[PDB]
């Protein structure tokens, strides 16, 4: 019976952040107004950013 | 308890490896 113990778990969620950051940031240096459908790196960090704020910060909120 | 951390958190994971098929297929998509 615990909540919030484990800690790592929170070093999950910086890990997650940074993950989509990372790889995102990977193709956007190759990307330089050119390839054209570069909306398509936006639409995963949209989702990305949007899935870890949505699901963590009404929990991770209090109340 | 029914330890809700192992379940939100437990989500963020389970986010991240969405993210990573669904981010390297963009990899992909974008091509060399």
């Amino acid at each position: 019976c615990s909540t919030v113990s484990p800690g790592v778990l929170a070093g999950i969620v910086v890990g997650d952040l940074v993950l989509t950051v990372l790889i995102a940031l990977a193709v956007y240096f190759l990307g330089r107004l050119g390839t054209a459908e570069v909306l398509g790196i936006i639409s995963i960090v949209l989702v990305a950013t949007v899935l870890k704020t949505i699901v963590l910060i009404p929990f991770l909120e209090q109340n | 308890c029914s330890t809700v951390s192992p379940g939100v958190l437990a989500g963020i994971v389970v986010g991240d490896l969405v993210l990573t098929v669904l981010i390297a297929l963009a990899v992909y998509f974008l091509g060399r």
